[PDB]
């Protein structure tokens, strides 16, 4: 009775949205991005290799000063690195050995940490007492942490493993707003440069744009075919690229609500773990699954380079806010800085 | 079996408020994306070679 | 968009024949081995049979083998079941489940209570 | 102003020395332990036996058998979509797989078989190995003796199966329950030797609900796992 | 000129290059720091020093005829060969420790033993090499000289006896290793209703049993009045074992092969 007519209304709505997508697709950028000459071969060498972690390194993040970085590994240790002089500033021990996310606050005072313990532990880097002391502890969800980012010092947004995303206040330690629209568990969420929207990608082969004010969805991008693993905004804030385990990386656009350009090769056989861009947004980097990582040109789908320096996975990869370094994480407990 | 029809109602009203939006053609977005790429290509140290004096990583 | 729309299904007599046909669109078909999962009225999800990427390795459960045969035509983007010697205890809603990863031998969370790459489901009822 | 940044890097080097000293202190602590994952099915009974012998997302147990410390992690408050959080547990020495070997979801045994299949054929668990437990064999004996819920009507291979030569004797053993229990073993080893080649192996052992030697049995299994990994690195096997 | 000396010189250049590549791959890659790889590297540097000793000895004694530098480089050769054989013993003993103390192997009380044993054999190799230079040579007592000039009979017999004890303890440790290799192979074969182990045994142990053994035999029964052609003939398989040891231990390892492929 109700279920079949609801399903046929959903099908009619989906057909209408597909027609609306097809109406505004007057052209593709494959015939418009060929005019600018390609960047050619791009080769970069391991400048510094930060050694000292034991287990697999799952996530890293840079700082606002583009000088300090945080690495979280599965041995239960979080290390603040000094990327200029290969130095270790702090080595924070963790309550849970398994972590898959770490964050650096924009004010440089806090480091967030989370993992399979269903707890986002946030530490304090300032003040004159001995060592590093955990300030708050957020536990209000029923699934494993996947990735967490900082809005500012006052709030933090977390992507969870129970098909939910949550916005957490710091002082009260409560969920201000929750984002429940996904059907599979969410891994990667990336914040817009204006700190007002974010897009979260899950294992339902789709990514959803949100707001942090009203707490509802905006777009429902469906253009993939497997579990989306990583996501990262353009520096301009009107496009974003996702990379799934289907060995393809796809770039979407916020304004036309269509997938713009995909990158694929026949020899590419392994999925995507991490995706980050450059300062100009021209050169996007995809941490791959076949024991190395790659460079894409993001206007025309051409492989402009390759970086191969790992004996294992490329679990995470980040690029500084200034753009003078490319950082990579790996399962062979080694961080490398490329320039 | 109210869970399936509850999922159905939230899906159809999700699609309803997602439907009534305004979208701009692809070519304008591609032109804006290309313009942003060309505007910030000069101050992107990753792309162009960087002299070793100003390079912090050496 | 990734979707799996399947056809067939109806009230048949025991021991009859019924071609449970399933169709797909979007994703490529040469990779992505696809299984069959059924859920009985009053029971949880259970697996029936699976096929490989090319179509060489076919396996079935205990109550199905020798009676039901599955096949895949990747040119026509169609994979279907074949019901023969049909027992009264096989009535269920059948889902055209799909493995989440390209060309990996392992297949995970096919029988999960919530899933993304799974069909809506067609109901087959068998009775006297 | 050279002294200011000079003693700044001096203090930075001192902090580096202290941090590296602490890291080297904890490196032996990390490498001196062995990590085990418990997976499901009677897991509560065997972990209670572990606690007698010795909603958070991860539960903590500690062993101290024979002056070797073991980590055992049992998962909870997590969804059944275990495809992507199990990639963390690849550096563990062994994944303990407890299977309720009496419930033959309409069938629990087939679900156990493809959970084993997905663990075996995954592209990141090839290095790690599995220790298999056939828990709840006491009710298996009563179900075999009853004969109203026979494995024959849910398994066509049981009609033509023959007993292996390696029979384990124990007084008052029904031949039919031993035949069924070793067929249940063989169903798991078919998957185990379908693709397991040198890198990892299965260790199929049978425990009741009142057994107490599971600690020493897991001890011996980790011993053989470390020995086989070392022997494969020596090109000796 | 004697072609045996130039054959040994080009041989020693070959081992010098091969273990130079091996030690470069070991030291360059930061990921290879396990106790197995440091012992492989110890054998690599010991055998590189052996090759350099062959080159320096056969260059100088054809270049400058003088007994001081010839005695010094002969003592360097003795120390280098003792270092190579002792490093082989160290690799054998840490294989045994990793197999029979398997799950406590990374502990401090087991990890100190390998480093202490390395230091002990390297220091006793330096002492054995420096013993003829210190005055336990054969110059004044010209009648009681050994078959390898200018070494004496007693020091050469001490070297041969030490080699025999090292070979015996390596033999016993290898039977103890293969006592569980055979057990694991039997359990693996019984699991499913090999020749790799025995082949590996043969190619690691028969080279040590067939290369250095004639050298010890000729030093334990021979005399210096015999012709030197047989002495060079039995000294050649020592250089052949020095050739074959990196290929036995380092080159077939997956990590070393990956490092070599990355370098190439």
């Amino acid at each position: 009775s109700e279920l079949d007519q609801l399903r046929q209304e959903a099908e009619q709505l989906k057909n209408q949205i597909r027609d609306a997508r097809k109406a505004c697709a007057d052209a593709t950028l494959s015939q418009i991005t060929n005019n600018i000459d390609p960047v050619g071969r791009i080769q970069m060498r391991t400048r510094r290799t930060l050694r000292g972690h034991l287990a697999k390194i799952y996530a890293m993040h840079w700082g606002t000063d583009s000088r300090l970085l945080v690495s979280a590994s599965q041995d239960g240790k979080l290390i603040i690195w000094d990327s200029y002089t290969t130095n270790k500033v702090h080595a924070i021990p963790l309550r849970s050995s398994w972590v898959m996310t770490c964050a650096y606050a924009p004010s440089g005072n806090y480091v967030a940490c989370g993992g399979l313990d269903n707890i986002c532990s946030i530490y304090n880097l300032k003040t004159r007492e001995g060592n590093v002391r955990v300030s708050r502890e957020l536990a209000g969800h029923t699934g494993y942490l996947s990735c967490c980012r900082f809005l500012d010092d006052n709030q933090i947004v977390t992507s969870s493993g129970d098909t939910t995303c949550a916005l957490w206040d710091i002082e009260t330690g409560q969920q201000t707003t929750t984002f429940t629209g996904h059907t599979g568990d969410v891994m990667s969420l990336s914040l817009a440069p204006d700190t007002r929207l974010f897009v979260s990608g899950a294992c339902d082969a789709s990514a959803k744009l949100w707001d942090v004010r009203e707490g509802m969805c905006r777009q429902t991008f469906t253009g993939h075919e497997s579990d989306i693993n990583a996501i990262c905004f353009f520096p301009n804030g009107n496009a974003f690229a996702t990379g799934s385990d289907d060995a393809t990386c796809r770039l979407f656009d916020l304004r036309a609500d269509q997938e713009l350009m995909t990158y694929s090769h026949d020899n590419i056989i392994c999925g995507i773990t991490s995706v980050s861009f450059s300062k100009s947004g021209r050169l996007l980097l995809a941490g791959y699954d076949d024991f190395n990582c790659n460079v894409w040109d993001a206007l025309k789908a051409d492989r402009a380079g390759v970086l191969a320096g790992h004996d294992n996975r490329v679990s995470c990869l980040g690029v500084t806010d200034d753009g003078m370094a490319v950082a990579t994480g790996s399962w062979d407990s080694f961080l490398k800085i490329w320039n | 079996n109210t869970a399936s029809i509850a999922q159905a109602r939230k899906l159809v009203e999700q699609l309803k408020m997602e439907a009534n939006i305004d979208r701009i053609k692809v070519s304008k977005a591609a032109a804006d994306l290309m313009a942003y790429c060309e505007a910030h290509a000069k101050e992107d140290p990753l792309l162009t070679p960087v002299p070793a004096s100003e390079n912090p990583f050496r | 968009q990734v979707q799996l729309q399947e056809s067939g299904g109806g009230l048949v007599q025991p021991g009859g024949s019924l071609r449970l046909s399933c169709a797909a669109s979007g994703f490529t078909f040469s990779n992505y081995k696809m299984n069959w999962v059924r859920q009985a009225p009053g029971k949880g999800l259970e697996w029936v049979s699976d096929i490989s990427q090319s179509g060489a390795s076919i396996s079935y459960t205990g109550s199905v083998k020798g009676r039901f045969t599955i096949s895949r035509d990747n040119a026509k983007n169609t994979l279907y079941l074949q019901m023969n010697s049909l027992k009264p205890e096989d009535t269920a809603v059948y889902y055209c489940a799909r493995c989440p990863a390209p060309f990996t031998r392992d297949c995970f969370d096919v029988t999960s209570t919530t899933y993304a790459y799974r069909g809506q489901g067609t109901q087959v009822t068998v009775s006297s | 102003k050279t002294e200011d940044q000079r003693n700044e890097e001096k203090a930075q080097r001192e902090a580096n020395k202290k941090i590296e000293k602490q890291l080297q202190k904890d490196k032996q602590v990390y490498r001196a332990t062995h990590r085990l994952l418990l997976l499901g099915s009677g897991k509560n009974t065997i972990v209670k036996q572990m606690r007698i012998l010795h909603t958070s997302g991860i539960f903590e147990t500690k062993f101290q058998v024979d002056k070797v410390n073991f980590h055992m992690f049992d998962v909870g408050a997590q969804r059944d979509e275990r495809r992507k959080w199990i990639q963390c547990f690849n550096d563990v020495t062994a994944i303990i797989f407890v299977v309720a070997s009496s419930s033959y979801q309409t069938n629990r045994l087939q679900a156990a078989l493809k959970l084993f299949d997905s663990i075996w054929n995954n592209k990141w668990l090839r290095d790690t190995s599995v220790i298999l437990f056939l828990n709840k064999q006491d009710l298996l004996a009563e179900k075999v003796l009853a004969g109203k819920s026979k494995i024959e009507d849910y398994f066509p291979e049981f009609a033509r199966y023959t007993t292996p030569e390696d029979a384990t004797p124990e007084p008052g053993e029904d031949p039919r329950v031993t035949r069924a229990k070793y067929f249940i073993r063989d169903e798991f080893l078919r998957i185990s030797t379908a693709s397991g080649d040198g890198r990892h192996y299965c260790y199929p052992h049978f425990t009741c609900a009142v057994d107490t030697e599971n600690i020493r049995r897991v001890f011996n299994d980790c011993r053989d796992i470390i020995q086989r990994m070392h022997l494969r690195q020596y090109e000796l096997l | 000129v004697n072609p045996w000396d130039v054959l040994l010189c080009v041989s020693g250049t070959v081992i010098a290059g091969e273990n130079a590549l091996v030690v470069a791959l070991i030291a360059s890659t930061p990921a290879l720091r396990t106790p197995m790889f440091v012992l492989v590297g110890s054998l690599a540097t010991a055998d590189l020093l052996a090759g350099c000793g062959l080159i320096l000895h056969f260059v100088f004694q054809y270049l400058v005829p003088s007994e001081t530098v010839s005695l010094l480089t002969v003592g360097f050769l003795v120390a280098s060969f003792a270092a190579s054989v002792s490093s082989l013993l160290a690799i054998t003993v840490d294989r045994y420790l990793s197999l029979y103390n398997a799950l406590t192997y990374y502990s401090r009380r087991t990890l100190l033993g390998v480093h202490l044993l390395l230091a002990a054999t390297w220091t006793v190799s330096l002492g054995l090499g420096l013993l003829p230079v210190l005055g336990w040579n054969c110059l004044a007592e010209r009648a009681a000289c050994s078959v390898v000039r200018p070494l004496a009979r007693s020091h050469v017999a001490l070297l041969s006896a030490a080699f025999f004890m090292v070979f015996g303890i390596m033999l016993h440790l290898y039977v103890r290793i293969c006592q569980v290799v055979w057990r694991h192979a039997h359990q693996i074969a019984l699991q499913q209703h090999t020749r790799k182990g025995v082949g590996t045994l043969a190619v690691v142990l028969g080279t040590f049993g067939a290369s250095w053994l004639p050298f010890a035999i000729y030093c334990v029964v021979g005399s210096h009045e015999d012709p030197a052609v047989y002495t060079y003939a039995t000294l050649l398989p020592a250089t052949y074992n020095s050739m074959i040891n990196p290929i036995i231990y380092a080159f077939r390892n997956q990590e070393i092969q990956r490092a070599l492929w990355l370098l190439l």
